RNA sequence: AGCCAGGAUGUUGGCUUAGAAGCAGCCAUCAUUUAAAGAAAGCGUAAUAGCUCACUGGUCGAGUCGGCCUGCGCGGAAGA
């Protein structure tokens, strides 16, 4: 009834997108223009991507052919903010990666393919681009064989030349391994005697069911050789969609995104059932939601449609949507999930220009929030400095462009918060005297900050006896030295302090907790300008892992960062080691590791040990502070 | 430490046998088929001893022919 | 390549010639030993 | 007797069992498991003492584990114990930091002669010894 | 305007869209305006019990 | 002068225990096995490893190397 969805995996810009456009052309038309090199058509949808020479996103396109429906989406292989690539794979069932005639497999490809074999999910390897120079005939293969790490045997072959070999093959008595695995395929292989070709195929369709392992392909779309045949293989290899309409209708949404005229468009697949055209519908928000419009995005052109098909994905307008919204509820699947196995691919700054437009421009930030699920922000400075979640360098001016494009604000920034952290440098008397030498209040008391050990925190005791430290005196003072802990004399954060209060004289008539909570302060600046302060900063905990080859090279990183080296271990081809660098240096790590594993590389790290000390010259962040009574008068004491 | 193994006969146990030659080789499907088929055919030469009795005893539960020298 | 008034061996491995009477310091081993005149 | 592959002579005292700060990543830093030194370290080791500084043969291979035939402690350390103080120079020859005897270091010489290389006792004796006397201490002969 | 956020502790900073009743406060000249606290990007004060129909809390769950 | 050879166990040595492991800096600058080998002139290492030279065999078979003094020359040497 319905047709099963396809991927498009074009890992480290495989391209793949353009073989989705050819075999739009091929599917054509009857009313097509046929695409044209670069972009081009081909579903690109958005501007900025076509001129940018890269799709921003994976898009949508319907087709058709040997009489069934075939979806088809890409690419988002490229870079950098893949992530949404990962969400496409809850939007199809299918796959077709596109393997590179250079060297095998795209090292970027094995991430995304190493994630299709988490997907569960079926998927068959494209030998693209085969009209080339340097092609491996018989070599690249092998490297899709040793990379592949599975049981993948090609089920045609070819070589040129001008030569377009499809179906002539393959893997005569050699090939079988796959039906050799299955128990009945291993029992007629027991059987012994040459077979049929569908005897085989059976067995190889019962493990391609379980994705065992990867079909094979070959030729190159700007050949026009191999291009049609394979799509052949995707229609009749697919597997059958899920067709009943028994209902009850169910579903999730896959993806959004707001067109500048839509202006938004949330895409949805029919897990189950079907929408009846301007109905109520189920929502996981526990509110009833009209389907008032919903059409399918053609290819040559988006096209309305009175209802969906069932196991159909098809866009719709909404007056609200979050991402993976049940639309029963329920649909009930089970997969992993992971967004570039990071938090924030290094966080960086983002204020917008204009005294006023910047304000704007972080509603257009929301709008970046309405977009891609894989990214986030908040104004977690005083200065309600941005910091967005997204990460990569490609992505960023992705980013960029958009605003650009859709907004109209722009922002220059990466250094991001320090974060530091000052602590004291030693123990030392202190007080603010006692009744009015001297300034209000009245009340006043003998402070004692003492040196801490590193990541202690801050820390106090009432020393002084009661009632003078008062039941609920005291504790006024403790407050208002949390208030002196906000900020130090050189505006970093307080650390490691150890104030032991002593003293505490009051005459009870004027004496008021206010005052008393006034007057800690000025003991805590005090002592701060007497302890003469030393800067600290966070130092995380850096693993990597690399392959040994560059692993010596790595080492030259050591020298060239603050981090210093740690222990670490070997782990078959690949090679890890436990690294340790502060935060300030840590964001260039992941470019330096970027560079030295020519895009092999990987890493993680995490916070830790507030400890460190850091030169040169104590460089501090302003300010503190502001919006409170008594500050003038701690500007008095300065002089 | 320089045992031979060779197949002589597979036995009423193809199967197995398939299994324990790709096994201890790791022959394409057909290759071993062929191998088999083509008895008597060596399995291994010149392997510790214990890997080759480790698969003589493979192919005695199975129950198959072998021979070593 | 350097054009120096003075042209002493860097390296180990450098040689002087006189090619077309100008001096020169060739070095088989590193190529920013080479250097004319002198 | 293959030559040079991965064999390294480095660890500290015997008595301190899979070590990281020490060496970690130096012994690690090849294919060989981190666990070897530590369930195979102390194989030897317990035979004789702990605490002490012995080298050993590492000599890596494709077959996971390695071959080992472990070695002599340095007369240095050998000098702690077997000297009083537990320093040794920074002032060589501007101060007499210790001092022990020839009837002493010779009779302790002979004990690492199963590693040692020599035509007779007398030369190991003034080699080692001398040995000593680089550390700022004088024999007392 | 310059409306007065009342209750215990606000979310609110920088930009953020509010939403603005009337009411002085007749403690700050100039401020002639309430926020209502629970309404859109203004969210309620934090473990309030008693007059919370104001403030904009939710009958205790527990 | 060229030519395959050789150019060692502790030296992870004490040192400010983060390393200095012939070679950042220290001082010492061992002595053996020996045709020879500085506990090392340079290179290469987070530090090792590693690659060289000192030195010495043999192959080889006749003059050759480094200063001093001076003579005459070359470079340094681009204008309307």
């Amino acid at each position: 009834m319905k047709i099963i969805n396809i991927g498009v995996l074009a890992h480290v810009d495989a391209g793949k997108t353009t073989l989705t456009e050819s075999l739009l052309y091929n599917s054509g038309a009857i009313t097509e223009l046929g695409s044209v090199d670069k972009g081009t058509t081909r579903t690109d949808n958005t501007l900025l991507e076509r001129q940018r020479g890269i799709t921003i996103q994976t898009g949508i396109t319907s087709f058709q052919w040997e009489n069934t429906k075939v979806n088809i989406i890409d690419t988002p292989g490229h870079m950098d903010f893949l992530a949404e690539v990962y969400r496409s794979l809850s939007v199809l069932d299918g796959a077709i990666l596109l393997i590179s005639a250079k060297d095998g497999v795209q090292a970027q490809t094995r991430i995304l393919f190493h994630a299709l074999r988490k997907m569960g999910i079926p998927t068959i390897f494209f030998i693209n681009k085969i009209d080339q120079n340097g092609i491996d005939l018989s070599t690249v293969y092998q490297d899709i064989k040793e990379k592949l790490s599975a049981e993948i045997v090609i089920k045609q072959k070819v070589e040129l030349y001008p030569n377009v070999c499809v179906t002539n093959f393959t893997e005569s008595e050699q090939w079988d391994t796959v039906i050799e695995g299955n128990d009945d395929l291993l029992e007629k292989y027991m059987s012994g005697k040459s077979l049929e070709a569908l005897e085989l195929e059976q067995e190889e369709s019962i493990r391609f069911q379980n994705c065992s392992l990867f079909p094979l392909y070959h030729g190159s779309a700007k050949s026009n050789i191999g291009i049609d045949n394979l799509i052949e293989v995707i229609t009749n290899k697919f597997y059958s969609s899920t067709h009943r309409g028994p209902s009850e209708l169910c579903g999730n949404v896959f993806k959004i995104e707001y067109t500048k005229k839509r202006q938004r468009l949330a895409y949805i697949r029919l897990y189950s059932g079907v929408l009846h055209l301007r109905d109520s519908v189920r929502v996981s928000e526990k509110e009833k939601i009209k389907v008032t419009e919903m059409y399918t995005s053609i290819n040559g052109e988006l096209c309305k449609i009175d209802r969906a098909y069932s196991g159909e994905i098809v866009i719709l307008q909404n007056e609200f949507l979050k991402l993976n919204s049940v639309l029963g509820d329920t649909k009930l699947l089970p997969q992993r999930k992971k967004i570039e196995n990071p938090h924030p691919l290094l966080q960086t700054t983002v204020e917008p220009s204009k005294p006023e437009q910047r304000e704007m421009l972080l509603d257009a930030l929301l709008e970046i929030s309405d977009s891609d699920p894989l990214l986030r922000y908040y104004v977690d400075s005083t200065t309600h400095e941005i910091i967005l979640s997204f990460l990569g360098k490609v992505q960023m001016e992705v980013i960029s462009a958009l605003l650009q494009e859709k907004y109209h604000v722009e922002i220059e920034i990466t250094e991001p918060t320090v974060i530091y952290m000052e602590r004291p440098l030693k123990n030392a008397e202190y007080t603010i005297h006692i009744e009015v030498p001297p300034n209000p209040f009245w009340a006043s008391i003998g402070l004692s900050v003492s040196p801490l050990p590193l990541g202690s925190g801050m820390q106090y005791e009432s020393s002084v006896s009661l009632g003078y430290l008062n039941q609920s005196f005291q504790n006024a003072v403790m407050e208002g030295i949390r208030y002196g802990c906000e900020q130090g004399l050189y505006g970093w954060n307080v650390t490691d302090c150890k104030i032991c209060f002593k003293y505490g004289l009051y005459y009870s008539p004027v004496s008021t907790p206010a005052d008393f909570r006034m007057l800690a302060p000025i003991v805590l600046e005090q002592v701060l300008k007497k302890a003469g302060t030393e800067l600290l900063e966070p130092y995380l905990s850096f693993k990597i892992y690399a392959p040994q080859e560059y692993l010596s090279r790595a080492y030259n990183d050591a020298p060239k960062y603050c981090a210093n080296i740690v222990d670490t271990q070997l782990k078959n081809n690949e090679v890890i080691l436990s690294g340790e660098i502060p935060a300030r240096c840590i964001q260039e790590y992941r470019s330096d590791l970027t560079f030295f594993t020519n895009g092999r590389s990987v890493c993680l790290t995490e916070l830790k040990g507030y400890h460190v000390t850091t030169g040169e010259p104590v460089c501090q962040p302003r300010r503190p502070n502001s919006r409170i009574d008594k500050v003038r008068y701690m500007f008095n004491k300065i002089t | 430490t320089e045992f031979d193994v060779i197949l002589k006969a597979a036995g009423a146990n193809k199967v197995a046998v398939i299994k324990a030659v790709r096994g201890a080789t790791g022959l394409g499907l057909k290759e071993a088929k062929d191998l088999v088929e083509s008895a008597p055919a060596a399995l291994k030469e010149g392997v510790s001893k214990d890997d080759a009795e480790a698969l003589k005893k493979a192919l005695e539960e199975a129950g198959a022919e072998v021979e070593v020298k | 390549m350097k054009v120096r008034a003075s042209v002493k061996k860097l390296c180990r491995n450098c040689k002087i010639v006189k090619r077309d009477g100008v001096i020169r310091v060739i070095c088989s081993a590193e190529p920013k030993h080479k250097q004319r005149q002198g | 007797a293959k030559k040079v592959q991965a064999y390294v002579k480095l660890q500290v005292a015997a008595g301190m069992a899979n070590p990281s700060p020490p060496v970690g990543p130096a012994l690690g830093q090849q294919g060989v498991n981190i666990m070897e030194f530590c369930k195979a370290f102390n194989a030897k080791t317990d035979s004789i003492e702990k605490g002490l500084p012995i080298p050993v043969v590492i000599t890596v291979y494709a077959d996971r584990s390695f071959t080992f035939v472990t070695k002599t402690p340095p007369a240095a350390v050998l000098l702690k114990k077997a000297a009083g103080i537990k320093s040794g120079s920074g002032k060589p020859n501007k101060d007499k930091v210790g001092k022990i005897s020839r009837a002493q270091l010779q009779e302790i010489a002979q004990t690492k002669a199963a590693d040692m290389t020599g035509a007779d006792i007398e030369a190991m004796t003034r080699s080692i010894e001398g040995t000593a006397r680089s550390m700022g201490l004088v024999v007392e002969d | 305007v310059t409306s007065y956020i009342g209750g215990e502790g606000h979310n609110l900073q920088e930009h953020s869209v509010i939403l603005i009743r009337g009411g002085r406060v007749k403690d700050l000249p100039g401020v002639r305006y309430h926020t209502v606290r629970g309404a859109l990007d203004c969210s309620g004060v934090k473990d309030r019990k008693q007059a919370r129909s104001k403030y904009g809390v939710k009958r205790p769950k527990a």
